[PDB]
RNA sequence: CCACCCGAGAUUGAGCUAACAGGUCUGUGAUGCCCUUAGAUGUCCGGGGCUGCACGCGCGCUACACUGACUGGCUCAGCGUGUCCUACGCCGGCAGGCGCGGGUAACCCGUUGAACCCCAUUCGUGAUGGGGAUCGGGGAUUGCAAUUAUUCCCC
């Protein structure tokens, strides 16, 4: 069982669009291997290919398959042989890395996070798929990041990524943006603590007032006052610490970027404060309700609704 | 316990973040008098000649700017300073000192705190 | 607008292709004339020209300099673009070549690292180092082709 690899090689619109391609059949029948699904037999067999080659267009192909067979769970073989997984995946992210392609790179990133998400050691394949979320490629970076939030999103890895996202933010400015996109979608699962870091740490990018950073790092914090955190997550005393600590800013009066969805995240902060403890969210409602009716005075009507 | 401003002329926008400090006026990480046009170096000491250091004792004032030329930056940067102290002195010192201070502004020049509403047209 | 009470009736029957200037455009005549080895521009091939220059009438660019020219350092934009826009390294006096990546694009060019302007050096009122035309040599790209200089670089 074997030419699915020059199957997917052709690349030629006329072919992709066919029930037998890779588009449609080889997610159904081609993961049943042997009539039995799966068998890694083939990741197995396939070593011999892609130890020593780097030929294109070979690779990326038997990582596009790896990806897409990989899914369909077989995971105590998987937790056994995890070990032979990450060592031959980690000298192929070396190599690929020293030499520079893209393809193999990103489908090989996508079925490690896929075989992260199944299962010390992986500490180490957990920073191996983060250290690559500030790569330039945009494809190599994207893969990365939705691969880190289907693996955390399906936990003891936060802390790893949480302090490392705190770092490379302490170091670093292009790159600003995407680390922000990996607050903006990893902010609820962490623990306590570690929000309160990246809260104070995203008040301290708050000083800079460049208006990209600034409008996608308070989309973090829509996204983190969103998904309605738990206790454990955050806390009503530091909650109410980042709603009396945001009101510095309030751009000027009439800047109808920021401020929408600034009265938004209030908004959603406030829902947080009365849900975890009512009392202490309407002791904190009333300068919400003077900034509020301070900022009915904006000449667009946008800000008014 | 700190406030942030901006100030605009033409397209140059200047934001000054000030804070509680020991007196310093610092600019893109560039002391005040280390601007390269020092021929209009008056003009932005206004704030600090016209107000004496003595107010200026306890005040930690940054101002990053983006766009415009070099002229219309330095607007900006005396703009959003003045707006900064204006602001500073509103939210944690007296109202006195606040109408005081904007008294002798407003009767020096009317450009320091209210930002001149022409631009380039098309 | 819907449904219902009461009520005989909460709607049962009669009358109204033609008109347009509202738009706009290529069908009918056995239509009148004039032409038809005098092809209503006959197809193709090769080479020229469209730039040629005494002169008038006019749009523009560069200048006649000291509020300036040269050299070095300094620091600031926006409207827009791109599968030709280019990032990086090497070979290069310089135009440019070589190996490599990103971008079918708020991502890469690009924090668009712009020029005037500012600060220092030399010049010192003369066809001057201002001004650059016109010429003489070389070199490199674009393109089947640059000779009637396409363009750019260096004396």
């Amino acid at each position: 069982t074997f030419s699915k690899v020059q199957r997917f090689w052709e690349s030629n619109s006329a072919a992709h669009k066919e029930i037998c391609a890779v588009l449609a059949a080889v997610t159904e029948v081609i993961r049943s291997q042997g009539g039995k699904e799966t068998e890694t037999e083939y990741f197995a067999a396939l070593m011999t290919t892609m130890e020593a080659v780097e030929s294109p267009e070979s690779l990326a192909a038997v990582a596009y398959l790896l990806n897409l067979v990989l899914k369909r769970v077989p995971s105590p073989v998987l937790i056994k042989k995890f070990s032979d997984t990450s060592k031959a995946f980690m000298d192929i992210m070396s190599a690929q890395a020293s030499s520079g392609s893209t393809s193999v790179l990103r489908w090989v990133l996508s079925c490690l996070a896929t075989l992260l998400r199944k299962q010390p050691v992986t500490l180490q394949v957990y920073h191996g798929l983060l250290s690559f979320t500030v790569h330039p490629k945009p494809k190599i970076r994207k893969a990365a990041q939705h691969g880190v939030c289907s693996v955390l999103k399906g936990h003891p890895a936060a802390i790893s990524t949480a302090k490392f996202c705190i770092q490379e933010i302490e170091k670093s400015a292009t790159t600003t943006l995407h680390m922000l996109t990996l607050l903006k979608d990893l902010l609820p699962c962490f623990p306590e603590g570690l929000v309160k870091s990246c809260s104070e740490t995203l008040l301290r990018v708050m000083t800079l007032s460049h208006v990209l950073v600034t409008a996608c790092a308070m989309q973090a914090f829509h996204s983190l006052f969103h998904a309605r955190p738990g206790l454990s997550t955050l806390s009503a005393e530091l909650n109410a610490q980042i709603i009396t600590a945001l009101y510095d800013y309030v751009p000027s009066e009439n800047d109808l970027q920021p401020l929408l969805a600034w009265l938004k995240v209030m908004e959603k902060a406030h829902i947080n404060l009365v849900r975890l403890q009512w009392d202490l969210g309407l002791g904190h409602l009333p300068r919400f309700f003077g900034t509020a009716v301070t900022c009915l005075l904006s000449p667009h009507s946008q800000v008014l609704t | 316990q700190s406030v942030q401003v901006f100030g605009r002329k033409k397209t140059a926008t200047a934001v000054a973040h000030c804070k509680r400090g020991n007196g310093l006026i610092k600019v893109n990480g560039r002391p005040l008098e280390m601007i390269e046009p020092r021929t209009l170096q008056y003009k932005l000491l206004e704030p600090v000649l016209l107000l004496g250091k003595e107010r200026f004792a306890g005040v930690d004032i940054r101002v990053r700017v983006k766009g415009g030329g070099h002229v219309a930056q330095i607007y900006a940067i005396r703009q959003s300073i003045s707006k900064a102290l204006v602001a500073y002195y509103q939210k944690y010192v007296d109202e006195a000192s606040k109408k005081e201070i904007k008294d002798i502004l407003i009767q020096y020049d009317r450009t320091l705190l209210v930002a001149d509403p022409r631009r380039c047209e098309s």
